[PDB]
């Protein structure tokens, strides 16, 4: 009866198996990785089955199943809303993890722990599914902080490094900055609304008032890495080029923008806070762009890439576009994915070398990465009827015509600039020029686990923009009619970004050379945001908490005002009684006087 | 500069010795001396325990106890267009007001 | 790392280091290797130019608004190899390394597995336990009394004799145990 | 990985060719025990930029402390060979 | 010349731009050296500890002995009732205590004013 | 009641009466076998109580202290075992003997249904634990220790005791059902203040209230092992369970005579888990943690609200279990480095791997992530909280970050980095300490599953 709702159930359920059978045989062998890729395959096919459902007829549901516990008129259960975000996203994330899995059977042979590897990998998709089919506020923290945890565990990969364990630790801080808003979120709706199931909360939130919103706003900063919390990010790239293609590129760091996204009833009734994430989200994609602009190490670029598009993300959330921003998020995956993949196979094949400093001549030596990339970085900045046109092509139209900030609005195309000039920078000093790697020439591509893993998500960012966006029901009005000039305004920025990008980069030839401006210093140096607050506040806490709390208070006033006081006068009292000389004379005179005291004081 | 005489035979001796210890590494063909003790074909059966099982589980559980009460399994409504007729009822709803087409 | 250090760097090793990391750097800024060719050459005709020169007091002199040049322009982000104290692979196979004693606490029938290796083990072991007795006395009697002056460990000199403090040294874990 | 187990006969060939290379030192003259001031007749420079050179070719960075005290391609073959765990 | 770098408490100053390193004495070079001897004695001392077949412990170091019990246990027979230690104690224990008492006492007598009032709406909360 | 006090007392002659070589696994069996008996009290109504007789009843808020007070003692036992296997006989049947009568004591003390009877056993409870501290501990602190966690503890009780007998002497009885359904209001006034003040004290002090907390972290890292675990799981609990009961009688004057605790209790969490942040010593780590949580419980009781109750019970049971779980582990670490260091032992992931998962588990939940029952109980006593004033969230909010902050600190100097060279004595974990800890973290899971078992009397 209805398969949807037993297929939506079955594709997250058999997500569980490998996870039980981690201490069995299997998980002893090294079939388990293998295991693990075929298990993902299958659920992606089956999740194919409720989209084609919902895109024939425009299915949805709410499954409430088991009963948690009731406090008096709020009852908790475990509640699934398969919607149109729930059933779009999964088949989306089952493609880039079953892709990323096969690249890391690759990229991660020679590591001991594989298995375990591809386990926390697998734990990861089931947290990240928990999160994204939540119906109630309860439901969604536990996926929000089961993807924290595993995102710790994966940046720590290797936990002999020092810098490994400091990018975990800082990761958890910001995220925690996130999770007080999370919390204030969940207080104020069980306080007002009596309920953490999002159905109630439609209904008894009218004009949502600003606390919960703001709450929630702060969540989604702090979760998808917005210009306040952003740093952790791209310090996020010390784990495993497969865990910064899965988790910081495409598939968790997105999900502060989905927050937000199923909470949009309420937030198109609020202007404020419409507001607020507009200009978060432009300040945050200038910043970021900027920032990548003059990075050396690529994983960092192809980091500081995704925070920009996750501030686009939220520049459209900001207009009244969610739907848009979830195009945008499901057309980023396939694309993101994909380059960090391309540039963890140059990582691999110069001997785990980061820099672009020390890799030339690639675009012959080997092109199949080569061609990837380079449709990567098409779709990326919105060429033409490829997948990121869909999304990014519309994005920008509809912050052109919208009542917005100017300075926004002006932020947001000089960030397309920028993206297409750091796209420029990867492209021109990776592929380019003469070889700069060591002479002992390793370079190998023929892996078909590698080959066919790039290969998937090459057709997706060729054809999944268009086949999704026609396959998928109005939920907007279009901007049909528009200036001339305001609908080029995309294509004239990006090819301006690209020229003046490709004309900087034509003069490191010349044979001159000069110090850097204060600009470039400030661009390098993330704007010296990582200094001066790693620097600054920890320090000022870290001396609080051993000088004030735990030496002046803990060690010695407190210890004063209580037992020492009392152990000094009681001390002092005891020599004051005990000294006696043992002469009766004294004796005989004091109770001569305390017979006389009784005689005169007490009658 | 360069390595004092002292130096230089004192590190002659420590890497003789430490490439006495590498090889004394390697282990020899029998080494690992394992113990025997006991007590499509693959995509069949993984289709079957791995796909079809849960499924009926699931179906099972959703189908006999969880639709059992009210408001567990809640669906959303299907659109109804102009035109369209209904299952249950049997009636034709009507169409629309003829709007003038043009373009 | 291997080398003992010194009490002071003299004036020639300052100049030496200052040099390495002044053509690092340009390496960093020039990423061409025929700029980084061009620019290396004129910084060793500039960095030579007053290599004859005699007294001490303009010699420090320069090297030192040397140094405050290269502060100021020293590519806020240089290359690091990947295995250097900086690099992106640092101390990534530091979780494999495990120490040797541990296989003293292998179960019997985990050591029933590998019986030729602890076999070898054992030997190890013994020439261990004979040389510990006669390197304590070695460097006994080779140590200035008041205690050492500086961390150098002298070699063997007789037939039979190991370089004092020797196990934990050619006992590394390697360096990419896993 | 997939990276060769490197040799001593690896090792001691790559670091003749870098020497080779240099135009500096005449490759008749050079062999593996050549001193490099006394039997080539180089500064202390020039020994900074073949340790350079030896460093680009291997990938790997040698301190400064131990780097200065290497003077003949021997003495360099070893100190590879000893930090990267070489057999044979 | 080339714009100065001014040291600060979190970025300090590079050795290679001490001048004390330019000014070069043989009384420096003498603690220097002394500096090295103390240093290669500790270091002799630790190496002859380590690798010895016969222990089989964890080596006792009397400094971390030391820094942990001046951090814990050597604190209040030092301590000294001054006027800037009672200040900060005074400031640090009982000013945080007052604010946070005016700024609750505050939120909770507008709140209690505009229940009595009658103007909170306070409609659908069920759970407190 | 008696179904489980009788073998609880006859658990004494069977130590005595055993032989030398047996004590422990009779021990063990009969203490586990006692706590599958009391497992049946969870069986609760939604009425009044389980009111067995004229002396013991038992509640909802009693049950799940009784089951976890039952479940302690094997775990003590097997702890114990390791340290002392070069006692003499005698010594070791003193020792359970010590902590068979510190069962029995809180487990009458939770189900006295007079308040002068649950006074006598709340302070019997002190005897054995101080002579545990000062007979069985370490350092020449524990003697100063036992000292300090005996005298603040009277110093808060003495008052209380008069209070009982003076309310006797007006409402004429003390016990509890009588005394809930003839409550009558207190009216503001010195009298009355100080009534209260004599009511509050000696429950406020075994929290223990931040600035009368001094005593806890002596008594803590001085303790044996044993004596660390029934200190952290159920002693700090009395406190709790002693305000749960006798708020009823306080009121309306706690709307204003909480004001100072508040602040007391919403401030003082934060320093104490700062504390946390800058500590060499991992039980004092773990003894500041669990006062910080204690101050959360305070908050809870004072707010006096259903959603604070039920989240200070279920907050309550999951530190117990939490901190045991804790200070089992740093224990695991000393017997094998007999230094109490955090930076000593370093590196220990590669070492001893699942006793590192267990580390892993062990910091998550006091971290409080969703589902545990930590984080259901820091839930709702913040939702509460967020009622009684939106301002709190920001302290609760800060509080939340610092602590997993120094959670996760405790987890990676220990456990990752490299190995210390020099330590060469690290043996692999033995089968004892591994279902030792399992033994503590499977319930927590399980607990998990069934929330309304520790969600007290107002579910
Ligand atoms: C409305 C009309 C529409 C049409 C508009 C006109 C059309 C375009 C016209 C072009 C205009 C400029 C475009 C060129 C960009 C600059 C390129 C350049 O020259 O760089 C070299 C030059 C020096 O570099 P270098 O030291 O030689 O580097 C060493 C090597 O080259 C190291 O090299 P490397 O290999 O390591 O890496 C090279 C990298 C390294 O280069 C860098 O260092 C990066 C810095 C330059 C790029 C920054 C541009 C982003 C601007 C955002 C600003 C937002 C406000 C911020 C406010 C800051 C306040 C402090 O450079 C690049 O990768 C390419 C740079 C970007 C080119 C591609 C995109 C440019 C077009 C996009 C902008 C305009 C079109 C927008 C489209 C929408 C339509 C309006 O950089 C500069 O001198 C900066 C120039 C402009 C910066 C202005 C900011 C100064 C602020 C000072 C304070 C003022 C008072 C404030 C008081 C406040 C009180 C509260
Ligand atoms: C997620 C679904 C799972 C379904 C399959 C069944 C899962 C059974 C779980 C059993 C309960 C946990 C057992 C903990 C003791 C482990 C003993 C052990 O040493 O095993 C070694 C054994 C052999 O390994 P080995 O070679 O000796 O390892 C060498 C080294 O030690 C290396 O060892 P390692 O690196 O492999 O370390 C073990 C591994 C795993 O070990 C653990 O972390 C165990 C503890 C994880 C949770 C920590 C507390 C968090 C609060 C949980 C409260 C809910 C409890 C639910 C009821 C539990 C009933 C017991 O570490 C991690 O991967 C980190 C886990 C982080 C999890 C973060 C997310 C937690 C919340 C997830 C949502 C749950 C509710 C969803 C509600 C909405 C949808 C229905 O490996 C395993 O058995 C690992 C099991 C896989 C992890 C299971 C995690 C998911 C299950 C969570 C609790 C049950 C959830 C049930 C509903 C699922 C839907
Ligand atoms: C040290 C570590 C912490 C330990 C625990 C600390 C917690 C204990 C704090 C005690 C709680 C407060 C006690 C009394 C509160 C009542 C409110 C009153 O004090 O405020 C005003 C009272 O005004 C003044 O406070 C009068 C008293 C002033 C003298 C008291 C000493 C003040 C500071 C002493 C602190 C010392 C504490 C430690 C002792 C060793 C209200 O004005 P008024 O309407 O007229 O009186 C209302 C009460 N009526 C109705 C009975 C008449
Ligand atoms: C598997 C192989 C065995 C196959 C045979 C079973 C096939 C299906 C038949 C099952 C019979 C139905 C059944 O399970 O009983 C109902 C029973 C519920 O009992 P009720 O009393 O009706 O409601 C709870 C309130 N008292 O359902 C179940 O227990 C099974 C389904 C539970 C859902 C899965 C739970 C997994 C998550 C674990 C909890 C995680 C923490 C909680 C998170 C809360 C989030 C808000
Ligand atoms: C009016 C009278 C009020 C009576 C209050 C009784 C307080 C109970 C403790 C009294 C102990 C006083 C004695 C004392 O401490 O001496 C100082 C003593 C010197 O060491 P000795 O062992 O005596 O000698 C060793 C060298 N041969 O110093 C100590 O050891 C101090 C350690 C004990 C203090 C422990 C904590 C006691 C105070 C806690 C707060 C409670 C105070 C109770 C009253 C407060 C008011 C309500
Ligand atoms: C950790 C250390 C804590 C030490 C304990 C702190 C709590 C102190 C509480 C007060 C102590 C005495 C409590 C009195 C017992 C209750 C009985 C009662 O309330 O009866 C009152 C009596 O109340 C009193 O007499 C109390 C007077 C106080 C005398 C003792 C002073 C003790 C110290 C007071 C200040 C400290 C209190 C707070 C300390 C905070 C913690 C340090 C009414 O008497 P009637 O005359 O019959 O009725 C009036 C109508 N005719
Ligand atoms: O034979 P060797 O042992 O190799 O001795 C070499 C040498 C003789 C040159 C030297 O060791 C020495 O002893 N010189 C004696 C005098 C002397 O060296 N005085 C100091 C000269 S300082 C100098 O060389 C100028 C530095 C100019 C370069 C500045 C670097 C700025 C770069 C900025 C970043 C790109």
């Amino acid at each position: 009866m209805n398969p949807f709702a037993s297929l939506t159930l079955t594709t997250l359920t058999i997500l569980t198996i490998p996870i039980m059978m981690s201490n069995s045989n299997i998980y002893k062998t090294n079939l388990y990785p293998n295991y693990v890729k075929t298990t993902v395959s299958y659920a992606f096919t089956l999740s194919l089955v409720p989209l084609l459902m919902f895109m024939h007829t425009g299915q949805e549901m709410i499954i409430s199943n088991w009963h948690w516990m009731t406090l008096q008129t709020v009852e908790l259960s475990l509640s699934f809303k398969m919607d149109y975000f729930s059933v779009m996203f999964i088949p989306v994330a089952l493609f880039v993890t079953w892709s990323i899995m096969e690249f890391s059977m690759w990229y991660m042979h020679s590591d001991p722990f594989i298995n375990r590897f591809f386990k926390y990998l697998l734990l990861f998709l089931i947290t990240m599914m928990i999160l994204v089919t939540a119906n109630n506020l309860f439901q969604l923290f536990i996926g929000w902080e089961g993807v924290g945890i595993m995102s710790f565990l994966l940046i720590g990969w290797w936990h002999g490094r020092t810098d490994a364990n400091t990018a975990a630790l800082q990761a958890i801080l910001y995220n925690r900055i996130g999770d007080i808003g999370f919390v204030l979120s969940m207080a104020w709706f069980l306080t007002h609304s009596n309920a953490w199931d999002l159905q109630q909360i439609f209904m008894l939130n009218n004009e949502c008032p600003n606390m919960p919103l703001i709450g929630l706003l702060l969540a989604a900063a702090g979760k998808s890495a917005q210009f306040g919390l952003h740093p952790w990010l791209p310090s996020a790239m010390e784990g495993p080029t497969p865990v910064s293609a899965l988790l910081h590129s495409s598939t968790m760091v997105v999900a502060g923008v989905f927050l937000l996204i199923r909470f949009y009833p309420l937030m198109e009734t609020n202007k404020l806070v419409q507001t607020m994430t507009l200009c978060l989200g432009a300040i945050t994609t200038l910043f970021t762009a900027l920032c990548a602009i003059t990075q050396n190490d690529i994983k960092k670029i192809v980091a500081f890439s995704t925070s920009s598009q996750l501030g686009l993300m939220m520049v459209t959330i900001g207009i009244n576009q969610p739907h848009l921003a979830f195009l945008h998020i499901c057309m980023h995956a396939f694309f993101k994915a994909m380059l960090f993949m391309c540039s963890g196979s140059i990582i691999h094949s110069l001997n785990d070398e980061q820099d672009i400093r020390k890799m030339g001549g690639l675009y012959k030596a080997m092109p199949f990465t080569t061609t990837a990339l380079i449709i990567g970085s098409l779709a990326l900045t919105g060429m033409p009827y490829l997948t990121g046109f869909y999304s990014k092509d519309l994005i920008i139209e509809a912050v052109n015509m919208s009542y917005t900030n100017a300075w926004a609005l002006l932020m947001t195309l000089i960030a397309t600039s920028l993206t297409a000039a750091y796209s420029t920078r990867i492209i021109f000093f990776a592929f380019l020029g003469k070889p700069r790697f060591p002479p002992l020439v390793l370079i190998n591509e023929n892996n078909p686990l590698l080959i066919n893993s790039i290969k998937r998500l090459l057709i997706g960012s060729i054809f999944a923009g268009f086949i999704i966006s026609n396959n998928i029901p109005p939920m907007t009005v279009p901007n049909t009619t528009m200036p001339l000039y305001m609908k080029m305004t995309a294509l004239i920025v990006t090819i301006m970004g690209f020229m003046l990008a490709l004309e900087l980069n034509n003069t490191t030839y010349y044979l001159k050379f000069k110090y850097p401006s204060q600009t470039y210093k400030f661009s390098n140096m993330l704007g010296y945001y990582p200094s001066i607050m790693h620097r600054l506040p920890t320090y000022h806490n870290l001396s609080m908490s051993q000088k004030s709390a735990s030496s002046l208070l803990d060690l010695i006033w407190l210890e004063t005002i209580l037992p020492k006081t009392t152990s000094f006068i009681q001390m002092k009292m005891s020599i004051m009684v005990s000294n006696q000389k043992g002469l009766i004379k004294l004796y005989f005179l004091s109770f001569l006087i305390t017979i006389m005291i009784s005689m005169t004081l007490f009658n | 500069s360069g390595y004092t005489p002292d130096e230089k035979l004192r590190l002659q001796q420590l890497r003789e010795l430490r490439r006495r210890w590498l090889k004394d590494q390697e282990l020899s063909p029998r080494e690992p001396v394992l113990p025997p003790r006991r007590v499509t074909y693959r995509h069949s059966i993984f289709a079957v325990t791995h796909v079809l099982i849960p499924v009926w589980i699931i179906h099972y559980y959703l189908k006999y106890h969880v639709t059992a009460k009210p408001y567990t399994v809640v669906e959303r409504k299907p659109r109804i267009f102009p035109g369209d007729t209904i299952l249950e009822t049997g009636e034709v709803i009507p169409l629309m007001k003829e709007f003038p087409d043009q373009h | 790392a291997f080398s003992a250090p010194a009490a002071y760097l003299t004036h020639q090793q300052k100049v030496l280091r200052l040099y390495k990391r002044a053509l690092r750097h340009l390496e960093s800024w020039c990423v061409h290797r025929d700029k980084y060719r061009y620019f290396a050459c004129l910084m060793r005709a500039r960095f030579d130019e007053h290599k004859n020169e005699k007294d001490m007091v303009k010699a420090t002199q320069l090297l030192r608004q040397a140094e405050e040049e290269f502060w100021y322009g020293q590519h806020p982000q240089p290359y690091i190899f990947p295995e250097s104290p900086g690099g992106t692979s640092y101390e990534r196979y530091e979780c494999y390394k495990v120490p040797e004693w541990c296989l003293d606490d292998w179960h019997p029938s985990e050591k029933a597995m590998y019986p030729d290796y602890f076999a070898k083990r054992e030997q190890w072991k013994r020439l261990r336990r004979e040389s510990w007795e006669r390197e304590v006395k070695q460097l006994q009697e080779e140590t200035p009394p008041g205690g050492p002056r500086t961390e150098a460990l002298p070699p063997a000199r007789k037939e039979g004799d190991l370089p004092p403090l020797w196990w934990h040294i050619v006992t590394r874990p390697r360096e990419r145990p896993m | 990985s997939d990276a060769p187990p490197l040799t001593l006969e690896a090792i001691k060939d790559r670091v003749l060719y870098v020497l080779k290379l240099y135009d500096k030192i005449d490759p008749e003259k050079l062999s593996v025990n050549s001193h490099f001031m006394k039997d080539l007749g180089l500064d202390s420079l020039d020994q900074v930029e073949i340790i350079m050179a030896m460093e680009d070719e291997f990938g790997f960075e040698i301190p400064d402390i131990d780097a200065e005290k290497l003077m003949c391609p021997q003495e360099i073959v070893d100190y590879i060979a000893d930090k990267k765990d070489v057999y044979e | 010349s080339f714009p100065k770098y001014k040291p600060s408490r979190l970025a300090t100053l590079p050795a290679t731009l001490d001048p004390a390193e330019y000014d070069i004495s043989p009384e420096t070079r003498k603690a220097q050296a002394e500096r090295l001897a103390i240093r290669s004695r500790l270091k002799r001392e630790y190496l002859l500890q380590y690798n010895d077949p016969n222990r089989l412990g964890v080596i006792e170091d009397p400094a971390l002995i030391r820094w942990t019990y001046a951090r814990s246990a050597n604190i209040y027979p030092n301590f000294r009732p001054t006027p800037k230690t009672s200040l900060l104690g005074a400031l640090f224990g009982i000013g945080p205590l007052f604010f946070w008492y005016y700024v609750f006492k505050t939120d909770r007598d507008k709140k209690e004013k505009l229940i009595q009032e009658g103007k909170l709406d306070q409609t659908f909360n069920i759970s407190y | 009641m008696l179904k489980i006090i009788i073998p609880t007392t006859m658990l004494l002659p069977m130590t005595w009466m055993s032989k030398h070589n047996m004590i422990w696994i009779n021990a063990t069996v009969h203490s586990l076998l006692i706590s599958l008996i009391s497992l049946s009290l969870l069986n609760q109504l939604g009425e009044n109580s389980l009111n067995f007789s004229l002396t013991f009843f038992s509640d909802s808020l009693s049950a799940p202290l009784l089951v976890l007070t039952t479940w302690l003692l094997p775990l003590m036992l097997m702890a114990s075992q390791s340290h002392l296997s070069k006692e003499t006989t005698t010594r070791k049947k003193l020792y359970i003997t010590m902590l068979i009568l510190l069962q029995l004591f809180l487990i009458m003390t939770f189900t006295a249904t007079e308040l002068i009877l649950f006074y006598i056993l709340f302070e019997a409870t002190l005897v054995p634990t101080l002579i545990i501290i000062t007979r069985w501990g370490n350092q020449t602190e524990r003697l100063n220790a036992g000292l300090y966690f005996l005298f603040y503890t009277l110093a808060g009780s003495l008052p209380l005791l008069v209070a009982l007998v003076y309310i006797q002497n007006t409402t004429g009885s003390l016990n509890f059902l009588i005394i809930h359904y003839w409550s009558h209001p207190l009216s503001n006034s010195w009298s009355n203040i100080f009534m209260w003040l004599a009511c509050i004290m000696a429950f406020m002090v075994k929290m223990p209230l931040y600035g009368l907390h001094l005593w806890l972290p002596k008594a803590h890292v001085e303790a044996p092992i044993a004596g660390s675990m029934v200190l952290a799981a159920v002693l700090l609990k009395l406190g709790g369970y002693g305000m749960m009961r006798i708020t009823t009688i306080l009121n309306p004057l706690t709307n204003y005579m909480a004001y100072p605790f508040l602040m007391l209790s919403m401030w003082g969490m934060i320093m104490t888990s700062s504390i946390c942040l800058r500590q060499t010593d991992l039980k004092s780590l773990i003894a500041y943690s669990s006062v910080s949580h204690m101050a959360l419980v305070i908050v809870a009781i004072m707010i006096q609200t259903p959603w604070s109750f039920m989240g200070a019970t279920a907050l309550m049971i999951a530190h117990g279990l939490t901190s045991s779980m804790l200070f089992c582990l740093a224990n695991t670490n000393y017997e094998r480095v007999h230094s109490r260091t955090m930076i000593l032992a370093r590196g220990l992931q590669t070492l001893l791997p699942l006793m590192a998962t267990w580390w892993l588990v062990a910091s998550l939940t006091n971290l409080a992530l969703p589902p545990s029952i930590n984080l259901i109980g820091e839930l709702f006593i913040i939702t509460a909280s967020f009622s009684w004033s939106n301002i709190t969230i920001i302290l609760m909010g800060m509080n939340m970050m610092i602590t997993a902050l120094y959670s996760l600190y405790m987890l990676i100097t220990t456990q990752r980095g490299k190995y210390t060279h020099h330590i060469n004595n690290i043996k692999p974990s033995f089968t004892r300490e591994n279902a030792l800890m399992a033994l503590h973290i499977l319930p927590l899971l399980l607990l998990t599953l069934n929330p309304k078992m520790i969600l007290g009397p107002l579910y």
